[PDB]
Parts: structure tokens; sequence; C-alpha cells
């Protein structure tokens, strides 16, 4: 293609955790660079990334203006050295993302396990209510701020002597757990959203044990 | 980790893999079992991706699994918060913040312009008619 | 205008009706008081020039209420590549024998500077598009002058639904989903964009495969290819004859 100005983006993805919001495309500048559009399925369309060598664009701050609108990207190719030759009509070559819902489809970070408390034969654990890239007003909302009643916990946990392992659920941060005294237990926890399709749970978090 | 003669003693978590590193084999002696060891390792090897400060201009790193995000201050973006958010006033950057037209000019900021029947305002960036009937008004709802 | 809405007296003030002998021809949209943009195929079948009439304040076409004004089409300018029954450059300059006068209810559209429409009218999702053409595909024309709003497409997705057919003289604008649509008889006016509070000639009613059709966009005259043209036709020394033909570019 030696004798074509620009190719087109390829392989746009979306990479999205907490909210965090960041797409990615092929291929590497080769003579040209890049400009990102995103837009609501009836909003206008914004500029952003302008004439940029990066093959990624970071989009956060637009679709944190409304989670829960579906979005749209395209990835505009221009000749290096020489971005304002677009052809005749003022519309640079371009390929369009798969469309992006950030409420469904924002990957759940990795929990923590903020602490445990034991009397007797039960534990509280607690899990840690952390930060999302979503704003309101001057401040960065929490997982259960953004998703409310949809977000749910689920906890896995063993006594290190029995092979057996148990689970528990909590619509809140917080499970109320019987254990056998004398015993010391492992916990990692999983964030999850049931109602959801696609990415429905997070990763494991770390393990913490008494 | 292993000093001379610690090995006579049974395993501690606490004492091998939080008061110091712990290789996978002293974690493999605590928990026994190789899918909860495997657990644990998967997030107790990961390292912190903060440790390398990656988040400019102000912004706070939090660690993932081999990643992090940046939750960035009010005027950056970027993956690493490395975009400031008036750092590109150029005219296809929202009209560069221009009411109507807009120039790129080099070797100095953009300009902005107004159309015929109107006047540039003292903001530098606003129109205003300077006739009764300017085009591109509906006289009939600004009353 | 297929889906549309009425738009009412006074709303849509730079929308132009033309009438040959008395019957309606097309849209139009004025830019100035004595200066209309129209489509150049309004004019293919034209034999009674001297009765071509243009008329400013329109919107019911079955009374005369006074806020209407009526001027003879001195001229009439398309450009040279313009073929008559073939789709591109599908745009006319139209000289009013005496100017209107601007009122509450006549009101020229802006004429926005080539840049700025490519680089940012050309972003905003939707404009308006209205007419007295058609309300459905071969059906009835429209008494009140109707309006729709319609999102723009870039070429490159218009492209399957019209493979080889958009020029970089036109664009698509309309609901592949169907049932909105400009139509017949709508030609000549405007698609009017607004944005930070006023309003910019972006397209003119061009053509369509039919009107509304699954699949299917409309097509309008790419105004920002022409504005140089325009403008430098509304400077120059006026020629004799009323069908003139200007170069293009
Ligand atoms: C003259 C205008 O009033 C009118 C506007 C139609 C807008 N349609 C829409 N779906 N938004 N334009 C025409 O009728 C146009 C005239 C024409 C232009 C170029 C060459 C020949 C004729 N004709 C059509 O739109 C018409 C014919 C057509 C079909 C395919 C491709 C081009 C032209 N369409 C018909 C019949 O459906
Ligand atoms: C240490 O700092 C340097 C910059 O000086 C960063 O490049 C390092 O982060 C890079 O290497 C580790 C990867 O984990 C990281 O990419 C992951 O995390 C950030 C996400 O945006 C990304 O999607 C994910 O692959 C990479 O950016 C940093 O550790
Ligand atoms: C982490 O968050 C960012 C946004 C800044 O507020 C930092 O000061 C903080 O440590
Ligand atoms: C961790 N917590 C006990 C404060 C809830
Ligand atoms: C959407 N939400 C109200 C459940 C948070
Ligand atoms: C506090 N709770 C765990 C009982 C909900
Ligand atoms: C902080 N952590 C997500 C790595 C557990
Ligand atoms: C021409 N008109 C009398 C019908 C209004
Ligand atoms: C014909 N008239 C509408 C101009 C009066
Ligand atoms: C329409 N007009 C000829 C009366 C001006
Ligand atoms: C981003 N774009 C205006 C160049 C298309
Ligand atoms: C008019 N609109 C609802 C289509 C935006
Ligand atoms: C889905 N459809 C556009 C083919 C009707
Ligand atoms: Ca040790
Ligand atoms: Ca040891
Ligand atoms: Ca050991
Ligand atoms: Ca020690
Ligand atoms: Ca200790
Ligand atoms: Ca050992
Ligand atoms: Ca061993
Ligand atoms: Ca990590
Ligand atoms: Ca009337």
């Amino acid at each position: 293609s030696g004798t074509t100005n620009t190719v087109a983006a390829y392989n746009l993805t979306w990479k999205s955790t907490n909210f965090k919001t960041i797409l990615e495309w092929e291929p590497k500048p080769v003579n040209q660079v890049y400009t990102v559009q995103i837009s609501t399925k009836s909003g206008d369309w914004k500029s952003k990334c302008f004439y940029t060598t990066d093959t990624e664009c970071d989009l956060t701050d637009e679709i944190v203006k409304d989670v829960k609108q579906t979005y749209l990207a395209r990835v505009f190719s221009y000749p290096a050295g020489n971005v304002e030759s677009t052809g005749s009509a003022g519309e640079p070559l371009y390929e369009n993302s798969p469309e992006f819902t950030p409420y469904l489809e924002t990957n759940l970070g990795q929990p923590t396990i903020q602490s445990f408390e034991q009397v007797g034969t039960k534990v509280n654990v607690t899990v840690e209510d952390e930060r999302t890239l979503v704003r309101r007003n001057n401040t960065f909302l929490s997982l259960r701020d953004v998703f409310g009643k949809d977000l749910i916990y689920t906890l896995y946990y063993w006594k290190s002597s029995s092979s057996g392992k148990k689970t528990a659920k909590t619509n809140t941060n917080e499970f109320l757990i019987d254990v056998d005294k004398g015993e010391n237990y492992c916990f990692s926890v999983q964030a999850v959203i049931p109602s959801r399709t696609v990415n429905r749970k997070s990763t494991d978090s770390p393990v913490e044990c008494m | 980790a292993n000093a001379f003669l610690e090995e006579l003693r049974p395993g501690s978590l606490e004492r091998e893999c939080k008061e110091e590193q712990c290789s996978f084999e002293e974690a493999r002696e605590i928990f026994k079992d190789a899918e909860r060891t495997k657990l644990f390792w998967i997030s107790y090897s990961d390292g912190d991706q903060c440790a390398s400060s990656p988040c400019q201009n102000g912004g706070s790193c939090k660690d993932q699994l081999q990643s992090y995000i940046c939750f960035c201050l009010p005027a950056f973006e970027g993956r690493n918060c490395e975009t400031h958010k008036d750092d590109q006033l150029i005219c296809v950057n929202e009209n560069g913040g221009c009411e109507q037209y807009c120039s790129d000019h080099t070797g100095t900021k953009r300009s902005c312009r107004c159309h015929e029947g109107y006047s540039l305002l003292a903001d530098g960036v606003s129109c205003t008619p300077t006739v009764e009937y300017p085009c591109g008004k509906i006289p009939i709802l600004e009353k | 205008i297929v889906g549309g809405k009425v738009c009412p007296k006074g709303e849509c003030p730079w929308q132009v009706l033309l009438l040959v002998n008395g019957a309606q021809l097309c849209g139009g949209t004025l830019i100035n008081t004595i200066w209309v943009v129209s489509a150049a195929h309004c004019f293919d079948k034209i034999k009674n020039w001297r009765n071509l009439i243009a008329v400013l304040g329109e919107h019911d076409l079955s009374e005369h209420d006074g806020d209407e004004q009526s001027r003879r089409v001195a001229q009439v300018i398309i450009p040279s590549t313009y073929v008559p029954g073939t789709t591109n450059h599908d745009i006319a300059l139209l000289r009013l024998h005496q100017p209107v006068v601007l009122t509450d209810h006549v009101v020229p559209l802006c004429l926005p500077e080539r840049t700025f429409s490519e680089r940012t009218l050309a972003f905003v999702r939707f404009s308006l598009v209205s007419g007295w053409g058609q309300l459905l595909d071969r059906g009835a024309t429209a008494l009140e002058l109707m309006v729709l709003n319609v999102p723009r497409v870039m070429t490159q997705d218009c492209e399957a639904s019209y493979p080889g057919k958009i020029t970089e003289y036109m664009f698509c604008a309309g609901y592949s989903d169907g049932s909105k649509d400009s139509c017949k008889g709508d030609s000549g006016g405007p698609h009017a964009t607004h944005y930070r509070g006023t309003w910019y000639l972006t397209g003119i009613v061009s053509w369509g495969q039919g009107c509304a059709t699954v699949g299917h966009f409309g097509v309008y005259t790419r105004v920002s290819q022409y504005i140089e043209w325009l403008q430098k036709l509304m400077r120059s020394e006026p020629r004799p004859g009323v069908l003139l033909r200007a170069p293009f570019p």
C-alpha cells in the first residue's frame, strides 16, 4: 500500500475497569497519525486524542458523563506531517468501534478484603468499597454508589484443617458468618453484578487468613 | 524467607509471607492444597504495578492484577493522566471554543471570528448581532 | 417530508417555496435579501422561465396571510459540471428580481465557512430538513410546511446503501430504519445545522431511492464544497440570461 496515504485502523477494542475506559486499536502509526471521536447513540461527535501517534485513547471523562448511555467511537487516520490532507470531501478514512455501554460492560476490578473481626463462633468480613472513575460533583463515586443494589459480593472461605470450601453472599460489603472455634480460616471475595450477561464477576481478591 | 533452622518451625503466613517475602514453596507449606496455594499466589506474586509511579500530574495510582488504574485530578485525563484538558486549543477541538468561526495560526494562538452581521465580544470567543435580522436566528422565538 | 411535523409559522424562516406558473415546484433556502440556494434538478424541465416565482414567509399554501413575499426569479445559476438527469452537483443559486424584506417570518440562513462546516458542523448529529413535498413516497404534497430532524452519516457508512453513487459533492442523512426522510418536492430545501445558538446551511435536499426506505438514506448536496463558488457568484458582475452556467470550481 505504498500508493496509499493512510490505512484504516482496525481491531478497535474497549479496555475498561472500574469505568476507566481506554479505546485501543491497530496499527502502530505508519506514516500516519490518529484522531478519535466519541458520541452517544443520538448525541454529537466529540473529538479526542488529536493527531496522535498513540494507538490508545482515554475516553473515561466522556463515558462517565452518563454510564448508562451506549457510546460509539471511531478512529480516523491522517497522513503524517500533513494532517489536513483528508481528501476532497473532508472525510478521512476511519473505522468504527463496537458499541460500549459502561454500566453493563466495564470490568469490576479485583476486590480487597478490608478487614475481618471474630467474636467466638461469628466473624465479620468487610470488603473495601473502592472508588470508580465516575465523578459526582467534585468527588469519585464508589462501586456501591454507582451500582447500588445491583452489586453483590461472594465469599469463598475455608478451614485450613478441612478440604471443603464454603461460600456466602451479601447485598452489602459485609458478611457475617459462623465459624468453628479454634480453627484458622482463610477468605477470598469476588464482586458480582448478577443482572449482567457478560463480565458478571471480578477476579478473586487476595487471600486473607486469621 | 529461609534462614538457618527457621524451617524446623511450622509455617506461618504472617512470619513468612507478610513480615518476609515467601517463595511459592514456602506458601505451599502453609496452605498445603495446590488450589488454595495458587489462589493465594496469583495475587501475592503479582507485584505492585504502581511502584513505578505511572500516574502523572498529581494523579493517584490503584494497583490491579498485572495492571493499574490512574485516578486523575480534574484538569487531566489519559491512562497516565498525561493529557491536560486545555493543551490542544485548535479549531478541530470543539471549534477552538469559538462560538462561530475559528482559525489556526502558525506561531500564534487560534483566533475566533464572527459571520457578517455579528461582531466578536471582548471575551474573544462569543459573537453578538450588529443588525436587526442576522442570519441563522429565529426572531419569533427569541423575543 | 415523511414522518415529520408542521414547522410552526416563522420557525423555519429561511425556507423558500418555488412556483412555476403558480404551481409548486421545489423548495429553496434564503441566504440574504436577493439570493436563494436551491437544487439544480428543480430546473431540468422548465420552459416558462418568466413565470418562476420564489415565495418567502410562506407556511400554509391554502391561504395568503400577509407574511408571504413573492419575487420573480431573475436568474438561475448552475454549475458548469451539472448534467440534467444526473445526481452530481445538484445546486443552483437564484437571484431574485427585487430584495425581500427581512421580518420575523423572513430571515436568511447563514452560509458557513467551509472549514467550520467540515470540521464542526459536519459532526452535529442532527439537522433539520423542511419542505412542502410528498408526505409519503409517491403520495400527496403538504399544505403546511413540514420539518424533520435527521442524523448525518459519513459517506463510508452510506456506501453500502448506494454503492459507488455518493460523490464528494453529496452526503447522506436520515434513518436506515425507515419511516422518516425528505421526499420528492422537498428538493432545494435546507438541511440546516445548529451550532452554539446559530443555524447554518449544510445541505440541500437532492435525491434518494424512494423516500424513507429501509436500508437507505436521503442524499443531500454537500454545500461545503460550494461555499467559495456561491460567494464569488454573489460578488460577481451580473451576466445576461435567465439560466446561467458558471464554472465549477
Ligand atoms: C427534486 C427533489 O424534489 C427530489 C427530492 C427527493 C429526495 N428523496 C429522499 N429520499 N430524501 N429529488 C428527486 O426526485 C430526484 C431528482 C433526480 C436527481 C438526479 C437524477 C435524476 C432525478 N429523483 C429521485 O430522487 C428519484 C430518482 C433517483 C433514483 C435513484 C437515484 C437517483 C435518482 N428517486 C426516486 C424516484 O425514487
Ligand atoms: C510502571 O511505570 C511505567 C511507566 O514509567 C509503566 O509503563 C508501567 O505500567 C506498564 O507496565 C505494567 C502493565 O501492567 C501496564 O499495563 C497494564 O496496566 C495499565 C492498564 O491501562 C493496561 O491496560 C494494563 O495492560 C503498563 O502500562 C508501570 O508499572
Ligand atoms: C489520589 O487521587 C488523586 C485524584 C488526587 O486527589 C491525589 O491527591 C490522591 O492521592
Ligand atoms: C473495616 N471496618 C471494620 C472499618 C469496617
Ligand atoms: C442504577 N442504580 C440506581 C441501581 C444505581
Ligand atoms: C451486617 N451484616 C453482615 C449482617 C449485613
Ligand atoms: C490492591 N489490589 C487490588 C491489588 C488487591
Ligand atoms: C392562492 N390561494 C388563494 C389559494 C392562497
Ligand atoms: C401573491 N402574494 C402572496 C404575494 C400576495
Ligand atoms: C410576483 N410579481 C411579479 C408580482 C413580483
Ligand atoms: C476528527 N475530524 C474532524 C478530523 C474528523
Ligand atoms: C429530534 N430527535 C428526537 C430526533 C433528536
Ligand atoms: C434490519 N434491517 C435494517 C435490515 C431492517
Ligand atoms: Ca522466615
Ligand atoms: Ca520459611
Ligand atoms: Ca516453611
Ligand atoms: Ca523474620
Ligand atoms: Ca507481624
Ligand atoms: Ca521450606
Ligand atoms: Ca516442602
Ligand atoms: Ca498488581
Ligand atoms: Ca400562505
